[PDB]
């Protein structure tokens, strides 16, 4: 899989992100840590668009 | 010697 | 539609024993019996007599020739030296066709009479009268005479019906087949203080003109086979049951206590029994018999049982009530069915032996509740695919022998292993609690009424094999009747397991796949075995899901090897909310360990069991902990225990204690939880630093808070106390160290419990606690290594083990001063002893063991001390210890014991057939040939045993050392 | 003899009765 470390304020975030994608059930695999997360390898590009949003 | 299992726990009917 | 095998029909027959005599062991009687040709030219009739010599034989009152050959008796000749087991096995079977009932050719052939020719070819009633006279008839029954010198009476010396099956035959001459049906009439002079046991009521009683004897006459009103038909003479003591006037009980002299107490569930199990089956039992009277050195602990007969004195048992006594309640359960069962309905044919005995197993475990399931039953059953269906695994498969509804993969034949029962013919019957109540599963109880109690009424109607009628018939059953009848009943035959579930004799395998892997959120099982088949067979019918698996428990059935067809089945939503790990179990109510359930990925809690592959099969389904371990810990199913708890027992993690550990901690848990999970913690603590030894397993849970529960030496005084009110408290100090002994020895902390806690033990506060008796504890101490002690070969001497005795030979010399002491009731620390001292002697610390003595096994000492204790000499003679090699078994089954007062000993010389062969031992001597095999050829014969179990013995010590091929 | 000694097993004429009667009653 792919191994991200984000924010814990971001990883809510990436949660939320999660409920709203319909592509899948859920867009984050794992969740070791809010630090350490498990993210697929789709939408990690909208994230950066997302970022002027957030 | 006896039943000895709790099915009234397990079950309410 | 059953036509008689014989031509002639028995339509009633008379049997009287007159005179017999304890003290020469001699039964004389004269049997009349009354037969109707069905056909023209009747000519010459056969009857089946073992070992049996008449006087005279007269038709009508005119002297006939007969001529009498048993081929059982020398099954093989003096002079052929074949040593190989199937030759032997063969030249049996056609032995035992030409002795067979059911076979038209009979051992002992009557010629009739030139004069009866004329009234032969018309049909009417004939009479034959022959009278016998047995020295020392073997096998017909058993006669126990005490050595104190007194009257019979006086003395309680008691005779009793012994053998299996068509043992009838032996006592007296009969037509020994269970399709032959006949009305029976039993006159036997016995002493006036003896009480003459009969199948059926006591019409009446006339004192003989001495007035020392009396005659008891005993009429059976229902038509039943004659291997039903049993004799018992002894002085037993009368007893009425309050709750039902027809009961009748009889015991041994000043056992009247431990009898009532032994009878009084009886009425419950008759109630059961009468609840299920709407038709009330058939016989106008019931009579229970309890007889010392019993060759069957359990025995059924038509209106009549035999048991062991051992089954009797006080109120106080524990642990021995529920094996004697469950035995008469058992035995009322095959009154209900078995003996109420006699076999059509040889091959329809599982059909009436399933029923009555079936009908025995939906008793057990009310009477010890549905966990019991299921504990139960989970146990029936391993030993089932366990012994096909060993050898062959359990074959019922015998159509030839067929499955010839078991050495000995199906033709007969004699000739089936008895543990084979045991696990028969087991496969037989499985099938009918499957045919449960498929169709609804209600329908299947239905057929079952439908087939007591068939029986009624024929006990009422007197119809030649025409209303008799309608009695009888068969496997076909039985079909047609569900299919009646639920419009579904049941033809395919017994033609997928019954016909094809095989059990299945199955290996589960699971792939989950995130983005279908769908689970994918792997379903793989040993069918390679001969005894394993492929499945291709749909396997049930129920997969606990955070949303609530789903049943999810898919077939497990050869062409998919891949079942998807869609997983539910995981929002109640995204917010806590009470999880739904199986059972009505649910429990919150920690998700941490559960993976974020799969919503699916863990996976349980047939729980309901309703078809048999074999599971060894792979699954994450916190996945198997999460299943013991909120499961509401036993036998679910039972393997994911056993799946503990391959995964030695630390939250494994914890969730077989949380188990033991969790009140409202199966004693029997919790007990086999204890075994679990141990074997794991063994794995990883040297990984905790905590106080010994299960040390803190003894003092936590069965110990004073203040003081952890000291043990709170035994209550065995609850019941379930007295199985945990046994468990805890013997899974301690099992618990290791690093070294691998059981730490001497733990073995001095065991020592003050001992210590500590009260009996003024245990309203029950601590005798089998007191057992286990020995059993512990034997557990506890580890072997020591000798040096320089060193001998094991007093001096050189480890202090450690010194200490539990005093405990355990001390116990013997007490018990020779005090004996247990079933005498359980006798047996226990010898286990311990037999263990202090294969360890290196007290030189091994056969001779210890062989004095316990002498027949004045309790039959308990003798089994023990036989099992001991049996351990010491395959760790010995010894050729003269094997010998002195030998000698002991040749010359043994008690058949059951005779049996015992072949069967654990079975269980714990001294060389097996590819080991080449020392005692590989021509003059031992001729021995062992010689034992099956003759002296097992009259038993019908001993050549069984012997034959499973030659097989596990040379087999089938010659021995491989025959010089 | 001195250590750890077994009183002898002894034969029963009836060995039921003794057995199964419990020693206290």
């Amino acid at each position: 899989g792919v191994l991200i470390e984000c924010d814990p304020a971001m990883k809510q975030f990436l949660l939320y992100l999660d409920e709203s994608n319909a592509l899948g059930k859920k867009f984050i695999i794992q969740d070791i840590d809010d630090t350490h997360v498990f993210v697929i390898a789709e939408l990690v590009n909208v994230l950066q668009e997302r970022v002027g949003e957030l | 010697p006896w039943n000895l299992s709790n099915d009234e726990y397990y079950y309410p009917k | 539609g059953f036509e008689s095998p014989r031509p002639y029909k028995l339509t009633h027959q008379v049997v009287c024993i007159n005179n017999i005599n304890f003290q020469r062991k001699s039964v004389v009687g004269f049997v009349e019996l009354t037969i109707f040709p069905t056909v023209a030219n009747l000519n010459r009739i056969k009857l089946n007599s073992k070992q049996c010599r008449i006087y005279r034989v007269r038709i009508n009152d005119l002297e006939a020739a007969f001529i009498y050959n048993d081929p059982t008796l020398e099954v093989c000749h003096s002079e052929s030296k074949q040593r190989n087991l199937n030759y032997f096995s063969n030249a049996y079977a056609a032995a035992v066709s030409a002795v067979d009932p059911d076979a038209g050719n009979g051992e002992l052939c009557i010629k009739v009479p030139s004069e009866l020719w004329k009234h032969v070819d018309e049909l009417k009633v004939l009479k034959i009268h022959i009278n016998f006279s047995l020295d020392q008839p073997k096998g017909g029954l058993h006669f126990v005479v005490p050595s104190v010198e007194g009257s019979m009476a006086e003395r309680g010396a008691h005779v009793f019906s012994c053998g299996y099956q068509n043992s009838t035959r032996f006592w007296f001459p009969c037509v020994d087949s269970y399709s032959e049906l006949c009305t029976w009439k039993l006159e036997f002079t016995v002493d006036a203080a003896m009480v003459a046991v009969s199948n059926g009521d006591l019409v009446e009683t006339v004192y003989t003109h001495d007035m020392r004897k009396k005659t008891f006459h005993y009429m059976l009103t229902i038509p039943t086979a004659a291997s039903n038909i049993s004799l018992a003479i002894g002085p037993f003591e009368i007893l009425v049951d309050p709750y039902m006037h027809e009961v009748t009980h009889f015991c041994l002299p000043q056992l009247l206590p431990l009898l009532k107490h032994t009878t009084s569930y009886l009425h419950e199990v008759f109630e059961f029994y009468e609840e299920i089956l709407t038709c009330r039992y058939p016989y106008s009277c019931f009579k229970t018999v309890f007889i010392d050195e019993a060759y069957v602990e359990v025995a059924a007969y038509a209106s009549m049982s035999i048991f062991s004195t051992n089954l009797l048992h006080s109120a106080m006594i524990i642990d021995e009530t529920p094996l004697t309640r469950r035995c008469l359960a058992q035995s009322l069962a095959q009154q209900f069915f078995g003996c109420f309905i006699s076999r059509m044919s040889w091959s329809d005995e599982w059909v009436l032996k399933g029923i009555s197993g079936y009908i025995y475990g939906l008793w057990m399931k009310k009477t010890f509740g549905v966990n019991e039953y299921r504990h139960w059953i989970k146990e029936e269906l391993d030993k089932i695919v366990a012994y096909e695994l060993k050898t062959g498969g359990v074959l019922l509804h015998p159509i030839f022998n067929p499955a010839s993969h078991l050495h000995f034949s199906i033709k007969h029962p004699h000739t089936l292993s008895w543990e084979y013919y045991s696990m028969f019957q087991c496969k037989a109540h499985l099938v009918m609690r499957l045919i449960e599963n498929r169709i609804s109880m209600e329908f299947m109690l239905q057929v079952f009424n439908k087939l007591l009424s068939l029986a009624s109607t024929a006990s009422s009628q007197k119809f030649q094999s025409h209303m008799w018939s309608q009695m009888l059953v068969s496997t076909s009848g039985f079909l047609k009747s569900i299919s009646n009943v639920s419009g579904k035959d049941i033809q395919p579930l017994i033609k997928q397991w019954v016909d094809q004799s095989g059990v299945v395998k199955f290996y589960g892997s699971f792939a989950f796949n995130r983005k279908r959120n769908v689970l994918e099982l792997e379903i793989k088949q040993d069918y390679t075995s001969p005894g394993t067979q492929k499945y291709v019918g749909p396997l049930k698996v129920t997969v606990q899901e955070l949303d609530g428990s789903f049943n999810h059935t898919l077939q497990i067809e050869e062409n998919s090897l891949k079942h998807d089945i869609p997983c539910h939503s995981k929002s109640r790990r995204n917010k806590k909310k009470k999880i739904p179990l199986m059972n009505g109510e649910e429990v919150d359930m920690d998700l941490s360990a559960m993976d974020a990925d799969s919503p699916l809690l863990w996976i349980r592959i047939d729980p309901d069991m309703s078809v048999l099969r074999k599971v060894e389904f792979e699954q994450a371990d916190f996945m198997w902990q999460y299943q013991l810990r909120y499961e509401r199913d036993v036998v679910a708890q039972q393997e994911s225990i056993l799946a503990l027992e391959k995964f030695p993690t630390p939250a494994s550990r914890l969730a077989l204690t949380d188990i033991l901690e969790q009140e409202q848990c199966f004693y029997r999970v919790r007990m086999s939880a204890c075994f679990c913690l141990a074997k794991i603590a063994n794995s990883m030894v040297s990984t905790w630093t905590g106080p010994p397993a299960m040390k803190s849970l003894f003092t936590r529960m069965f110990c004073c808070k203040s003081c952890p030496n000291i043990v709170k005084t035994n209550n065995f009110m609850s019941f379930q106390s007295y199985f945990l408290q046994k468990t805890m100090p013997v899974a301690m002994a099992l618990l290791r160290d690093v070294h691998n020895l059981c730490p001497k902390e733990v073995l001095t806690f065991i020592l003050d419990l001992i210590k500590y033990n009260d009996n003024r506060k245990n309203k029950f008796s601590d005798n089998y606690y007191r057992a286990e504890m020995i059993d512990a101490l034997a557990n506890s002690v580890t072997p020591a290594v000798s040096v320089n070969n060193e001998v094991r001497t007093l001096d050189n005795l480890n202090p450690d083990v010194r200490l539990i030979l005093e405990e355990i010399t001390r116990f013997l002491n007490m018990e020779k001063l005090l004996p247990s009731y079933r005498h359980t620390i006798t047996v226990s001292c010898l286990r311990a002893i037999r263990v202090l002697q294969k360890n290196g610390h007290v030189p091994s003595d056969p001779a210890l063991f062989k004095s316990y096994a002498e027949y004045g000492h309790f039959v308990d204790i003798r089994i023990a001390a036989l099992e001991a000499v049996v351990d010491y003679t395959k760790v010995d090699r010894s050729y003269e210890e094997l010998q002195w078994l030998l000698n002991m089954i040749q010359n043994d007062p008690v058949p059951y014991v005779r049996h015992k000993i072949l069967n654990m010389l079975t269980k714990n062969p001294p060389f097996t057939k590819n080991m080449e031992s020392p005692l590989c001597n021509e003059a031992l095999v001729d021995q062992l040939w010689k034992l099956m050829n003759s002296g097992t014969s009259h038993d019908w179990r001993l050549r069984c045993g012997a034959v499973d013995l030659y097989f596990t010590l040379f087999g089938l091929s010659r021995p491989s050392c025959l010089p | 003899v001195s250590t750890f000694p077994l009183i002898a097993a002894r034969p029963f004429t009836i060995p039921y009765l003794t057995a199964l009667l419990p020693s206290e009653l």
